[PDB]
């Protein structure tokens, strides 16, 4: 299965944007999805993860209660809703699914090692 | 206490204890007390309490590797397993099932759910081989375990992991579903051989849910419609009646309620 990401661009402090990733074909909707980001010269970070159902969501501590990850298996897209944007959140955001697992323990869900396919990394910048 | 545990090991090779084991399993799978033409029907999934819905089959190696397996007492099919502190479940193709499997290995640490189900044609891919070409008997059963146990550690590839799945199911589930297929395993053992299954079996496996249906909806045992299976010669032929299958089939998935 192949992934395509949408959204991302110029935003200003305290604003909102919604990233989405549409999967065409493959096992999507039987697959766990997860969002990762990296700023230049900064560490790669876990952002959010969601399972097949999806009844289980995990969020990076800094984004807890700010970002919400959603998915529509009927529309074959997974959503990352970014609210209340801090400057901290400027980065390229990547979406990755795992065709092996519909769900993971979160030790594996937090690592990018556990995901076998990715999108193209739509860019997100936060101004102020 | 938790779900029942039927214990078995590939160390003691006694071809009796294997039987005592498959009979232990069948004993837990149903109570009997519902039998259609001498063939017991598995408990109806509707109304069945989750605390009553699963069975645990623990399996030991000669390398002394223990892996616990969970079966659905309605279909006698493997829903997932436990090796070490990690637990892996097949994809719960409906909502109600998803809920139920969470009652399994609650005290396990890492709970995984595969994106795939446990049905043959699916595992026949990942394994890369097919049931027809995949080896069975007590030989593959020692290695099928060392695969599963070592999967949690990422020391077993998925292809050999689905391959290891295909070996287990047939040698437990289908063995308990069929007296015929059960006996076929003792054979490979008593002389200590190992080999692949014949059309006699495979056609039985594919047909089990079919037969259960045909038998319970039969008029006085007479199938409303015939069903084609094969023998080792590969030759096809049809069954019009429940009779032949009594020495063959052990348990039936609940299909309907009993007639007069």
């Amino acid at each position: 299965v192949q992934l395509v990401e949408t959204g991302g661009g110029t935003v200003q402090t305290g604003g909102s944007l919604r990233l989405s990733c549409s999967a065409s074909g493959g096992s999507f909707s039987r697959n766990a999805m997860g969002w990762f980001r990296q700023a230049p010269g900064k560490e790669r970070e876990f952002v959010a993860a969601i399972n097949w159902s999806a009844s289980s969501t995990y969020y990076r501590d800094s984004v807890k209660g700010r970002f919400t990850v959603s998915r529509d298996n009927a529309k074959n897209t997974v959503y990352l809703h970014l609210n209340s944007l801090k400057l901290e959140d400027t980065a390229a955001y990547y979406c990755a699914g795992s065709s092996v697992y519909a769900e993971m323990p979160y030790a594996d869900s937090v690592k990018a090692t556990s995901y076998n396919y990715w999108g193209q990394g739509t860019q997100v910048t936060v101004s102020s | 206490k938790q779900y029942p545990i039927i214990n078995f090991t590939t160390a003691g090779a006694t071809v009796q204890s294997y039987t005592n084991f498959i009979r232990a399993v069948r004993g837990r799978l149903t109570t009997g007390a519902d039998v259609r033409h001498e063939i017991p029907v598995l408990p109806n999934r509707v109304g069945l309490p989750i605390n009553q819905r699963f069975i645990l089959v623990e399996l030991s190696n000669h390398a002394e590797l223990s892996v616990t397996l969970a079966l659905d007492v309605t279909n006698a099919y493997v829903v997932g397993y436990r090796a070490g502190n990690s637990a892996y479940f097949f994809h719960p193709d409906n909502q109600e099932d998803a809920e139920a499997i969470t009652h399994l290995f609650t005290d396990v640490q890492n709970r995984y759910t595969f994106a795939f189900g446990g049905n043959y044609d699916r595992l026949e891919q990942l394994a890369g081989n097919l049931r027809e070409n995949i080896e069975l008997g007590n030989g593959p059963l020692e290695e099928a375990i060392s695969a599963l146990y070592y999967y949690s550690t990422g020391g077993t590839q998925l292809p050999t992991l689905a391959r290891s799945f295909i070996i287990c199911i047939q040698m437990i589930s289908e063995a308990a579903r069929f007296q015929y297929i059960e006996g076929e395993m003792r054979t490979r053992i008593r002389y200590n051989r190992r080999s692949a299954p014949d059309p006699s079996v495979i056609t039985l496996e594919n047909s089990w849910g079919r037969l259960s249906t045909a038998i319970q909806e039969s008029n006085q045992g007479a199938f409303a419609s015939p069903i084609q299976l094969q023998r080792r010669n590969g030759s096809k032929f049809s069954v019009y009646d429940v009779s032949i299958l009594i020495p063959i089939i052990a348990l039936m998935v609940y299909r309907c309620a009993p007639p007069p």
